[PDB]
């Protein structure tokens, strides 16, 4: 997989990870645990919506 | 003090009813007579 300058992704799961020297690491990131009727509200910043 | 995590039951009297609703399922169910009413995770007693 490929990525531009100033392009943000996500990896999530079981793994290993080392920063190649071109990454940073912006932040730590976790799961949100919800029951079947259970939500939270998020917003895609990208579209806004 | 009630330990939380213990499901929540009920002696249900002899000649009496309970009316449970389950808020998941959305099943609702009414117990008559003597008997032990057990709530799931989203289930509540009408008050």
């Amino acid at each position: 997989v490929s990525h531009q300058a100033g392009d943000h992704w996500l990896i999530r799961g079981p793994l290993e990870y080392v920063p190649s020297a071109k990454v940073e690491v912006v932040e730590e990131r976790q799961a949100i645990p919800l029951d079947e009727n259970e939500g939270i509200y998020v917003q895609d910043v990208k579209t806004g919506k | 003090p009630r330990n939380k995590t213990r499901v929540v039951s009920y002696r249900v009297p002899h000649n009496a009813a309970v009316q449970v609703y389950d808020y998941r399922e959305k099943r609702a169910r009414v117990v008559f007579g003597p008997e032990l009413v057990s709530l799931g995770p989203e289930e509540q007693f009408t008050v």
